[PDB]
RNA sequence: UAAUUGCGAUAACGAACGAGACCUUAACCUACUAAAUAGUGGUGCUAGCAUUUGCUGGUUAUCCACUUCUUAGAGGGACUAUCGGUUUCAAGCCGAUGGAAGUUUGAGGCAAUAACAGGUCUGUGAUGCCCUUAGACGUUCUGGGCCGCACGCGCGCUACACUGACGGAGCCAGCGAGUCUAACCUUGGCCGAGAGGUCUUGGUAAUCUUGUGAAACUCCGUCGUGCUGGGGAUAGAGCAUUGUA
């Protein structure tokens, strides 16, 4: 089909999302490696970026690894439906606010401060620190509790 | 003369109680029986009796 | 034709002996009093399809119990009688519970 | 002339007629492929990430004779898979129905499959010609 | 009225018609072979009734059957042993006498549920008891 | 030895029960002048190749008869016998194992003898028992806790792999309900990322949701063992179902 004849374009560890990435894996797995992004989201941005799965770290360098990040940030100018994703019409105005790397760990507590402001059961059970999604834990509780 | 002795009773365990002896079991609505477990033994000849096995 | 013989299979089905003896004595005395052909019935291994509403939830302890069993004594007649008297057997001795499968098959 | 009623098989049929239909250009892709999980009872989508519609097409193409007719109510069952409810055992669950109906309608429009009387689908004459003679020719070529 | 009988014949667990089609060793019926299966599990198991007994051994016998009944697992586990009995025993009119005697003497020390035909028949059970190996399902009190 | 089971002698004689007292079992009759849902020749022509007749509808009182599988009633099998020793044969062991059965006939059922300060007085107005009806020994009523955990005990599993995956045939088991005054109601069609949403089709159903179809199994191209692919009793946003809830 295709014989390996690449040259030494593979370079040192590239910088992305203030961390390091392994230079011994496909770029799709390299994207799943980052916090804030998983399997389905990774392959979604990949197959919307239209890149073949026979490319090593030599291709798609740091300058070619910005089209992918920018089309990930901007689903508007390319007809990305952004309803196959999770977050849409969430709390603000109705617009699709797709999930993102730092946005998630900066927004994870807006709902919480809302909930303990209202003083609901989802707030006070969380303040107690016990299990919240409705599981009975009468007997055990050795290590966590 | 009481106004507040009524109460909604149409479905669920709060509506339908036993009819056997004001018993405490028998949550089985088979053919509208709702008969108890000691009551199934009080019933005589509904088991289909025969003994070889 | 006139005086047709299509032979709808009369399916003698009973539960109790008071109705079983009733229908069997009825059909044989009918045959005796209007002189039908002398061919009598015999019983069968009864057509039991297994259906029941059991109320035995959980298996603890030992067995001091009976057997849930019942015999619907579905029998038959090996004869060559007319469809007319086959119909009149259903018309007379009215008791709801006797089924007749519409089957055009004599023997 | 000696050729019997059928000379068909399964794996040779699939992995040959896939490329044969790719040469012929009969894509009939439903458009929203390779975005969906492809089954309500799978862990992830396929890993090739491009097409894989002939992998279903040439499979059903001889399924439609290995069974006399093909029923989607059993197809999604047979394509079902195991799923976990957290701290629970694994349960078999049916596959997707939407994509099955869409590919079936696509091939109906193409004219390979066809809705037969008495409930079910039969194979059209293009598929019948693909079944008998050219299958024998292709396998005699690649064997 | 007319003595028209259907030629009812017996098989392992199903019915059959008693009119065989003779031939020239053609193991098929006119539109489909059966033997090309390729299971990837029971290959040596299906080669056992033939490969140990004689490779072709079909110059004077065909299988000409169409029956709907029994089951698929029963079919696969019965028809091969059935034609094994046909080729080792019914061939006594044809096969060499000392050869078949050697074969029967060889299989006397081989009857370990490999050369046994499936004589299973469906049977209904009665309502009132379900247990086979574990215990029954009864309540206290 | 699964047994108070057989030999054998005797203050022993002759009798019932636990097994023996019975029947369902597991791979059962060229068998039952037994039924159109489980099917066969001739086939009613072929709509898959239509000359290489098995078949597609068994041309909706439908190519006829019947059971040869859906319904199972009888009598019938296997017994250590034909071999020799291991008891003196009077018990019992082997291998030629003989098949609807060499383990008594595998698995199942009789609560036999007579007792338990055993669970059931709170089980059906069941026992010589302490007290009342106006503040009913609270019949009922607006609702909700009856799953709160600093702790340990007990049966039940999701992993600690190249065993995680696409593609496919893997599907060979009876199991269960139905308005008759309220929820069982489609096999198929169509929309959806999916809970799911609408119709000939199911109230007298072997008949319609049911023509119950039980599941991951071998495979190769590729990623690919790690605290990361090994997963989720952990926390968050949105899509709707059964149920006033």
């Amino acid at each position: 089909s295709l014989v390996v004849q690449e040259q030494g374009s593979f370079q040192h560890i590239l910088r992305l999302l203030n961390t390091n990435v392994d230079g011994n894996i496909k770029i799709v797995y390299a994207l799943t490696t980052i916090k804030g992004v998983g399997r389905r989201y990774s392959n979604l941005v990949c197959k919307k970026a239209d890149v073949d799965l026979h490319k090593r770290a030599g291709e798609l360098t740091q300058e070619e690894l910005e089209r992918i990040v920018q089309i990930m940030q901007n689903p508007t100018h390319y007809k990305i439906p952004a309803w196959f994703l999770n977050r849409q019409n969430d709390i603000t105005d109705g617009k699709d606010y797709h999930t993102l790397a730092n946005n998630v760990e900066s927004k994870l507590r807006d709902d919480l401060e809302r909930l303990k402001k209202i003083r609901a059961h989802r707030g006070i059970r969380h303040f107690w620190g016990l299990r919240v999604r409705g599981q009975h834990t009468k007997t055990t509780g050795r290590r966590r509790a | 003369e009481n106004v507040w002795f009524s109460h909604p009773r149409r479905y669920g365990k709060g509506s339908r109680q036993c009819r056997v002896c004001s018993s405490h079991t028998g949550l089985i609505r088979k053919y509208g029986l709702n008969i108890c477990r000691q009551c199934f033994r009080e019933k005589a000849n509904d088991i289909g009796f025969n003994k070889f096995r | 034709q006139q005086q047709q013989i299509i032979k709808i299979r009369i399916t003698l089905t009973s539960t109790k002996v008071k109705q079983l003896e009733n229908v069997s004595s009825n059909i044989v005395k009918n045959a005796e009093q209007h002189n039908l052909v002398k061919k009598g019935p015999v019983r069968l291994p009864t057509k039991v399809l297994k259906i029941s509403t059991r109320k035995t939830p959980n298996g603890e302890g030992s067995k001091t119990w009976e057997t849930y069993e019942m015999r619907i004594h579905k029998r038959y007649i090996d004869l060559e009688a007319p469809v007319q008297i086959v119909k009149r057997i259903t018309q007379i001795t009215i008791e709801p519970g006797v089924d007749v499968e519409v089957v055009v098959a004599s023997n | 002339p000696g050729v019997s009623v059928r000379d068909v098989a399964a794996q040779d049929f699939i992995n040959a007629y896939a490329s044969f239909l790719q040469r012929q250009g009969k894509l009939e892709v439903p458009g929203y492929v390779d975005i969906v999980k492809t089954s309500s009872g799978n862990e992830m989508p396929p890993q090739d990430a491009e097409g894989w519609f002939y992998k279903r097409a040439a499979s059903v193409a001889r399924h439609i004779y290995m069974r006399k007719q093909v029923g989607v109510g059993k197809l999604n069952k047979l394509y079902g898979g195991a799923k976990s409810r957290g701290v629970r055992p694994y349960k078999h669950i049916d596959a997707s129905g939407s994509i099955n109906r869409k590919v079936l309608q696509a091939l109906e429009k193409i004219g390979i499959v066809e809705i037969s009387p008495k409930g079910g689908r039969r194979i059209s004459e293009n598929g019948q010609r693909d079944l008998d003679r050219i299958a024998a020719q292709t396998l005699e070529e690649d064997e | 009225a007319v003595p028209s009988v259907q030629t009812f014949g017996k098989k392992k667990s199903a019915t059959a018609v008693a009119h065989v089609k003779a031939g020239k060793g053609l193991i098929k019926v006119n539109g489909s072979p059966i033997t090309l299966v390729e299971p990837e599990i029971l290959r040596f198991k299906v080669y056992e009734p033939l490969l140990l007994v004689g490779l072709d051994k079909f110059s004077n016998i065909d299988i000409r059957v169409r029956v709907t009944g029994g089951g698929h697992v029963s079919q696969v586990y019965a028809i091969r042993q059935a034609i094994a009995k046909g080729l080792v025993a019914y061939h006594q009119k044809y096969v060499d006498e000392q050869s078949k005697n050697e074969l029967k003497k060889a299989f006397t020390s081989y009857d370990r549920t490999l050369l046994i035909a499936d004589s299973r028949r469906p049977e209904p059970k009665k309502f009132g008891g379900k247990g086979a190996r574990s215990r029954f399902q009864k309540s206290y009190r």
